[PDB]
């Protein structure tokens, strides 16, 4: 049996004075996870490109929590469909980063992918990337996994860049409302919402204000 | 450079003045075909050194310029660095080739408009609010020429006046321009008219575009 205590104001509501309704409770999922002893904690994907975007390199950083063993490793592996296009491999110890050494929870695979494609909201070019935390010899502890878009996102010369090109966004902010069910959200009214911008030809959303 | 005293009066009444050295290529296809070839860079310099020489201790004088619609050539940004190397006292401004390159300090078009751009290849008129905040762009703009004045005209000069007061980097302008270039001519009863292109056997002429 589980108790929660769900309050309405807290020294937290000073924090959320958002132009919208004030409503309280458990307003989105719960749910029960079960993670191993030794188990990914946490991982970070980044994409950096060359000039003209014809050569990438994703970068997984792969921490883990659990007794840290020689035979471990981490396997990142990129997918377009059902072709696998890049892999890597290493046991865990990152790079020295001070006098004191560096992390051994850590791992950090590099992986090189030619002409990606590239994701945008006109074309959203998708990869599967696949962590497997492992032994050595192929015993799978756990994999967790992401969709990975192959973009970069800079401002340069006083412009914000997608890929090299100027946005020019076709924005709208979108708070988290239901006319029946208040502030849950549903997949239907979600996709719903993402049909009827788009086909409004909206390429932007803002996250009002959460 | 005008007659020396031009610059004393101006000293003693209150005007600044941009003092332009005497260098127009116009003429030339394309404009910079002189002015960026270095065997006139002899012949523009002097134009440009001996300019400064005569003039460089009249307060009146705030900017030089190095000449007018002669394109951007080589022969410009040598004679830019020059004067910014004797003189860092003024800034140094010229509008050929675009109006915004290299050998200016100044955004210094001329008759590029308040909200409309004239797209001209290579060399385009940006609305002068949209020209300011072009990527990177950092100067002052000062039209050297505006508000076209011939004959009946000046339409539309409240609408520059509204933006120079309205944006800080839009400083203002130079009018083109201040005197009619009508010439007198006598009829047979020694009655005085005033006389343009063409009135006086002159020919290829552009008639009344001096006026
Ligand atoms: C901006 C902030 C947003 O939450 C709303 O209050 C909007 C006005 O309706 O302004
Ligand atoms: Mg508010
Ligand atoms: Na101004
Ligand atoms: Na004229």
């Amino acid at each position: 049996r589980l108790a929660v205590m769900v309050l309405r104001w807290s020294d937290g509501s000073y924090l959320e004075d958002q132009d919208m309704w004030r409503m309280s409770g458990i307003f989105r999922d719960v749910s029960l996870l079960h993670k191993p002893t030794t188990q990914i904690s946490d991982f970070h994907v980044a994409t950096r490109f060359n000039d003209d975007f014809s050569r990438a390199v994703l970068e997984a950083e792969v921490q883990m929590c659990g007794e840290l063993r020689d035979y471990l490793r981490v396997t990142v592996s990129l997918w377009q469909g059902e072709t696998q296009v890049a892999s890597g491999t290493a046991p865990f110890g990152g790079e020295i980063i001070d006098e004191r050494g560096g992390y051994a929870d850590r791992v950090t695979l590099r992986l090189n992918v030619e002409n990606p494609k590239l994701w945008s909201a006109e074309i959203p070019n998708l990869y599967r990337a696949v962590v497997e935390l492992h032994t050595a010899d192929g015993t799978l502890i756990e994999a967790e996994a992401c969709d990975v878009g192959f973009r970069e996102v800079r401002i340069e010369n006083g412009l914000l860049l997608l890929n090299g090109k100027p946005l020019l966004i076709r924005g709208v902010n979108r708070h988290e409302h239901h006319p029946l069910h208040g502030q849950v959200m549903d997949e239907q009214t979600m996709v719903q919402d993402i049909l009827l911008m788009k086909q409004n030809n909206f390429n932007a959303v803002r996250c009002s204000h959460y | 450079p005008n007659h020396p005293l031009w610059y004393t009066l101006c000293d003693r009444y209150g005007l600044y003045v941009v003092d332009e050295a005497n260098i127009e290529t116009h003429g030339m296809v394309p404009m910079n075909r002189l002015t960026d070839d270095p065997r006139w860079l002899p012949a523009m310099s002097e134009r440009v050194t001996r300019m400064v020489q005569r003039d460089r201790n009249h307060p009146s004088v705030i900017i030089w310029s190095l000449g007018n619609e002669s394109g951007h050539g080589a022969n410009h940004d040598a004679l830019y660095r020059w004067i910014k190397s004797v003189d860092p006292s003024r800034p140094v401004q010229y509008e050929g080739g675009g109006a915004d390159t290299t050998a200016t300090d100044i955004i210094c078009p001329m008759y590029a408009r308040v909200d409309e751009d004239q797209p001209f290849p290579a060399v385009p008129k940006w609305s002068i609010k949209k020209w300011l905040s072009l990527p990177g762009e950092t100067r002052p703009l000062i039209l050297c020429e505006y508000a076209h004045a011939m004959g009946n005209s000046l339409g539309g000069f409240a609408k520059y006046w509204q933006a120079f007061r309205q944006y800080p980097r839009l400083q203002g302008g130079f009018v083109w321009d201040w005197v009619d270039q009508s010439l007198i001519k006598y009829d047979e009863n020694g009655n005085p008219w005033s006389a343009y292109g063409g009135d006086f056997g002159d020919t290829p002429n552009d008639r009344q575009f001096c006026m």
